[PDB]
């Protein structure tokens, strides 16, 4: 993938040559899930010296979203227009992970523009990157997402995935459970009305063996 | 709520007596929890049952009595003046507020639902007052209100076994 | 026969989950490599759980319940007059002569 | 225990049907009881084996017509069919005649059988109709004619393999035919006063209940998101219209039909019920999770 072929050359260098690495890694088309290029041990020594600016942007594409590009917008350094397109883009799919139906205004508040045309054209490059799939509607304002990929996952979320996971464990056993109550009771239901009619078939024909004297 | 439990006791005091004839304040009371409930049927052949002796008794009973012809002609303004027409005793006084309350709620119930726009002197004579009950209506529930007519414009406010029941009935 | 036969296949898709919850706590505790891969995934399809929460799906649902009831309804309402019937022809040679 | 009744020797009336009582066979043979009114058989039972045998046995004729014969037995009112037997026959896809490749094939395969333990003999036939819906044309008309006044039990089957592919359902039709001289609507043809149509119907043992359970147990996608009554409403709305339509007969008679439409109105309730039960149940497992 692009990352694997992005990734071997930062090896070797260290300093403003890895650091123009990363930006041209931001800049590519294609790449939206920066993991294991972060992974590397040469990208979280940029803390220590004059280049945390650039480790920041790189925690910030990778769990943040637009607004985080808010705050300390001075802090770091200038972005091109790919970039912030880029950027966008994964502030969609982060909304997009949480709710399926996201409002027009919503996405004009968290993204910061003035246009509602300008925001359509960016959904639909959005789209044609084929990040989400999903469908809009003028008259609900409204842009439904049927699927949207991950976003990146650091080592402190994962035990809140188990919960989820295990909440859905728990419901499927529960409705096993109540399945083989119902079943049950209805195969109990059946041979009761069996039985009684037997009962009913032995006492008449008691009857007749008694009539027929 | 509360007043269920003292409605179905005074019912099983009245269901029996030593003489057939119970004391005036039960049967005040009894009688006065009848028109609270909106029961007007009960309420009146309670009344019919009452004998002329102890009806002519007690004049709280005739005070109760014109109460519940005020509110069987639903005529709503006349129901605020006859209620606090004369004096009721203890035994009967927390009956007085929670008719009244009940008649208002009614009253705002019948107004939103029934009406699209009326004068608000005759909304005003059917809450109870014509100052404050106007602005109050406009501003707390957002109703619409025009000035010069005095218009207001109200707006009106355990499974998959009943299946599986119904599949073993079907079946059998 | 049919509150059984989905019964295995509920199992089955349990039994998957299962397993890769149990994957994700291996992965959690230490005794598998971290694949930085695999866990996005997982976070996606955990993302994806409430499926369909708008109203108008369950206006739809709601409407389709209402007239599968109407349909029992109609089917109970025949069964009840059938014994109907077998009880009164039975009751007209008992007690009443012909 | 979660299965309750589960398997390990027990089975009931649905396996039983598999044997060959030869005292009774023998008795109702000797007795004829369709030989002394005309509207005797009317319920064919035949089991799946034969089923898949004869679509296969359709399919690779192709666009061509192929034929061949069945067996089973008579039981009562009822007929059993369990085994189906191609026969290696050719021709056009307009007419097939069977040369003494045939003659000589099924006496082999009778005798074959007959040495490997099977004791069932000749039913009927079945020719593969490749397009024309399903009915018997003149020769067919003549060929039951002189089959069912010679070999009195016997019953004809028309499939058609090219409609079965397409649509999905398969077009099994099951005929017999009234005898010459009793008299007493177009897609049946030009013959419909001389033959008419019986009913179809399926069984399998437990075993191969337990075996095609365990095997279609592979769908659980399909099986958990078909969300059914909404594929089925055509057939549906035709079964309420025929309940009807029965339901109208047997008030006009009352003036049994009831049980009969007693039976099928149950059966679709049951199966309406199930269909919403299967969609609760879905909506429970996966619209209930994580808020």
């Amino acid at each position: 993938n692009l990352l694997e072929q992005f990734i071997l050359l930062a090896k070797g260098t260290s300093g403003s040559a890895l650091t123009a690495l990363i930006s041209q890694v931001l800049e590519a088309p294609g790449v939206y899930v920066f993991g294991e290029l972060l992974e590397l041990a040469n990208v979280q020594e940029l803390a220590e010296g004059a280049n945390a600016a650039y480790l920041q942007l790189l925690n910030l594409f990778a769990y943040g979203t637009y607004p985080d590009y808010i705050a300390n917008k001075e802090s770091l350094p200038e972005l091109s227009t790919a970039q912030q397109n880029k950027l966008k883009h994964l502030t969609i799919v982060s909304l997009a992970s949480r709710m399926k139906c996201i409002p027009y205004s919503v996405l004009l508040k968290d993204l910061e523009m003035r246009n509602l045309r300008e925001l359509e054209d960016l959904i639909i490059e959005a789209v044609y990157t084929d990040i989400i799939q999903g469908k809009l509607d003028q008259r609900n304002q409204l842009l439904e997402v049927d699927f949207c990929i991950g976003r990146d996952i650091r080592k402190k979320d994962i035990n809140n995935i188990v919960k989820t996971l295990h909440e859905w464990c728990d419901g499927c056993e529960a409705v096993l459970l109540g399945i083989e109550q119902q079943v049950l009771r209805a195969n109990q239901y059946k041979e009761n009305h069996n039985r009684t009619q037997q009962q009913v078939e032995a006492e008449v024909t008691n009857i007749k063996k008694t009539l027929k004297a | 709520f509360s007043f269920k439990k003292l409605l179905d006791q005074c019912e099983n005091q009245e269901l029996e007596a030593p003489g057939g004839i119970a004391t005036p304040p039960v049967y005040g009371q009894l009688l006065a929890l009848y028109l609270l409930h909106n029961d007007m049927n009960n309420a009146r052949y309670l009344w019919k049952r009452i004998p002329p002796a102890i009806k002519s008794a007690n004049s709280e009973l005739g005070g109760i009595w014109s109460v519940g012809q005020r509110i069987w002609q639903r005529d709503f303004p006349g129901i605020y003046t006859t209620i606090n027409a004369h004096q009721w005793s203890e035994t009967v006084q927390p009956i007085m507020e929670a008719l009244r309350d009940a008649t208002r709620r009614r009253a705002f119930a019948l107004v939103s639902q029934a009406y699209t726009s009326i004068i608000a002197d005759d909304f005003a004579a059917f809450v109870g007052l014509p100052v404050e009950e106007a602005v109050k209506g406009i501003l707390e529930q957002g109703w619409q209100a025009d000035s010069t007519t005095r218009m207001v414009l109200p707006r009106k406010p355990q499974q998959l076994a009943r299946l599986t029941d119904y599949v073993a009935f079907l079946e059998n | 026969e049919h509150l059984i036969a989905q019964h295995s296949a509920i199992k089955m898709l349990h039994s998957r989950v299962k397993l890769i919850l149990e994957y994700v706590k291996a992965s959690e505790a230490g005794e598998v490599p971290f694949n930085h891969e695999i866990l996005r995934e997982a976070y996606a399809l955990c993302h994806c759980l409430p499926v369909l929460s708008t109203d108008k799906f369950k206006t739809d649902f709601y409407d389709q319940c209402n007239d599968v009831g109407l349909m029992a309804y109609l089917g109970t309402i025949t069964k009840t007059c059938n014994t109907m019937n077998q009880f009164v022809n039975k009751f007209n040679v008992l007690y009443d002569r012909q | 225990t979660w299965e309750l009744a589960n398997n390990m020797q027990e089975a009931q009336s649905i396996d039983e049907i598999y044997k060959y009582d030869k005292k009774q066979q023998q008795e109702i043979l000797a007795a004829k009881p369709w030989t002394k009114d005309h509207h005797y058989f009317k319920y064919c039972k035949i089991s799946a084996l034969a089923l898949l045998k004869m679509v296969m046995h359709a399919r690779s004729g192709g666009n061509l017509a192929v034929m061949g014969l069945m067996l089973g037995k008579v039981d009562g009112e009822t007929m059993i069919i369990m085994d189906s037997f191609a026969l290696p026959v050719e021709g056009t896809e307009t007419r097939v005649n069977a040369q003494a490749a045939a003659y000589e094939y099924m006496a082999a395969y009778i005798e074959n059988a007959k040495q490997v333990g099977r004791l069932e003999n000749a039913i009927g036939w079945y020719h593969s109709h490749p397009g024309y819906g399903c009915w018997l044309s003149g020769i067919n008309v003549s060929t039951q004619m002189l089959n069912q006044q010679f070999q009195e039990p016997f019953v004809a089957v028309v499939i058609d393999p090219t409609r079965t592919i397409s649509a999905g359902k398969v077009n099994l039709g099951a005929f017999r035919t009234y005898p010459k001289g009793y008299k007493p609507i177009e897609d049946f043809g030009v013959h419909c006063k001389q033959y008419y149509a019986l009913e179809v119907s399926y069984f399998k043992s437990s075993l191969d209940r337990k075996l095609l359970e365990l095997l279609w147990n592979k769908y659980w996608v399909n099986t958990l998101s078909s969300s059914s009554l909404l594929t089925n409403a055509d057939y549906t709305t035709g079964q309420v219209f025929d309940l009807s339509e029965k339901l109208e007969q047997s008030e006009a008679q009352l003036g049994d039909k009831l049980a009969k439409a007693t039976r099928d109105s149950c059966k679709t309730t049951i199966e309406a019920i199930h269909g919403l039960m299967s969609q609760v149940i879905k909506d429970k497992l996966f619209n209930q999770i994580n808020i």
